[PDB]
């Protein structure tokens, strides 16, 4: 979240990580949006998802 | 074949209309703990016919969306879902609440419960049995069963039970139980001895199967060969009785009963004992609730692992995790994240991980 501080990628975020950190990356993404701190967006199933920043800011 | 994806409507935490999925051989749903991962559980077995008094509601109308706050969001909530199998074209399963009454579907072929269910008996799919699914805890459940609950287990599962009062009766029967005498004290073993068989023959059709395949499970959980798991009965003859004792040799160690195992040893063996049990009579698509959460880091892998291999040969796992060591063998998470509402509101997302490389 701090690094990530205008929209995101996860797709690009997950550049060159193994599974271990891209699962990460994506398990944080559902974190944040529930801590209101982004809000996200996915056009279709396995689609890139993105991230705008959320109701409670960085 | 394979559930290839789910839809739904207002079903329990999930509000609106959402497609989950499409799943793969091996699929985890992950999330923050209580943003509705179960209820995916419930919406698949909601939508194979599962009984409102199962679902953990009260009345139907309870599972839309809404219900909890007073508030439904509509008098109509419904979940479908995608089966393909190779050699066929894709079927459409849908349930849908209507008011207060339950409507089916095939392909919008409408239909009644029973022609909806015996064609998902068809696919291997028994909302009598739940073969389908394991509920949250049911592992350390089955770890602490002692063989006279483990006897229990399956005669509830094998029907067994449903005779078995009809037998007490019998035997109550011929307890008590000149020559007008010895003729009806024939129709009574008669009548005994024919439930003895009934009930007999429902519980064996169901352990014996269990029995030969639980060793060959108990070593690949294992991930070693010299492994050994043993089903029997200390009732040959009239198995409903006494218990079902369970030995096992776990690796590098002694021959010994399940009960007497270390934790760690005693949660392997009793995935044995689920795996073997739904080995008998399985389902095209298998759905664990959190099953690694009894898991212990050293065997987390092993099942992990297990399972991964399970996924590409004998069934599609559809797994709920919380553990990143389990999950992170997945082909694809369904990531269920909440919004801010009245009642809680689920939504999925979905992540590829075969994009990635496995770790060091
Ligand atoms: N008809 C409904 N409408 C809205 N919310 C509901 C409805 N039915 C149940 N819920 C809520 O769904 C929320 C999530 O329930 P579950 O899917 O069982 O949570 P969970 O993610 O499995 O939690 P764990 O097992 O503790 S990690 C519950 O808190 C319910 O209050
Ligand atoms: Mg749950």
């Amino acid at each position: 979240l701090h690094g990530l501080q205008e929209s995101i990628s996860l797709l690009e975020l997950c550049r060159n990580t193994n599974r271990k950190q891209a699962a990460a990356k994506f398990y944080s993404f559902l974190v944040l949006k529930k801590q209101q701190a982004i809000e996200l967006t996915q056009e279709e199933p396995y689609s890139d998802i993105i991230a705008t920043p959320g109701p409670r800011f960085h | 074949g394979f559930l290839k994806l789910i839809e739904i409507e207002n079903f329990k935490s999930y509000k609106g209309r959402q497609i989950i999925g499409p799943f793969q051989r091996f699929t985890a749903i992950i999330g923050p703990n209580g943003s509705g991962k179960s209820n995916l559980m419930d919406a698949i077995s909601f939508v194979l016919g599962e009984k409102t008094s199962n679902l953990r509601v009260k009345t139907l109308r309870d599972l839309i969306h809404g219900a909890p706050v007073g508030k439904p969001a509509a008098n109509r909530a419904f979940v479908s879902m995608v089966y393909s199998e190779e050699g066929a074209e894709d079927r459409t399963f849908a349930r849908v609440i209507v008011g207060g009454s339950s409507e089916y579907k095939i392909n919008n072929k409408v239909v009644q419960l029973h022609e909806y269910s015996e064609e998902l008996e068809k696919l291997g799919i028994l909302i009598k049995a739940r073969n389908f699914l394991v509920f949250q805890g049911a592992v350390e459940s089955i770890a602490m069963k002692n063989p006279k609950e483990r006897t229990a287990l399956f005669e509830e599962i094998s029907r067994s039970g449903e005779l078995a009062q009809e037998y007490d009766k019998r035997k109550k029967e011929m307890v008590k139980a000149f020559e007008a005498a010895r003729k009806r004290a024939k129709k009574a073993k008669q009548a005994f001895e024919q439930i003895k068989k009934e009930r007999f023959d429902r519980f064996n059709a169901c352990f014996e199967s269990v029995a030969t395949n639980i060793d060959e499970i108990y070593k690949a959980l294992s991930r070693n060969s010299s492994a050994q798991a043993f089903l029997g009965p200390e009732n040959p003859e009239e198995p409903y009785l006494d218990g079902i004792n369970y030995n096992c040799v776990a690796p590098g160690k002694r021959f010994r009963p399940m009960d007497n195992l270390s934790g760690g040893e005693k949660t392997v063996a009793a995935l044995a004992l689920l795996f073997a049990i739904h080995s008998y009579k399985p389902a095209p698509f298998f759905v664990l609730d959190q099953i690694d959460a009894a898991l212990d880091n050293t065997n987390i892998g092993k099942v992990a692992n297990y399972i991964k291999e399970q996924s590409t040969c004998n069934f599609q796992a559809i797994v709920i995790s919380l553990k990143e060591e389990f999950y992170t063998k997945a082909e694809s998470l369904i990531g269920v994240y909440p919004e801010q509402g009245d009642c809680v509101i689920s939504k999925v997302l979905t992540f590829d991980l075969t994009k990635y490389p496995d770790a060091n």
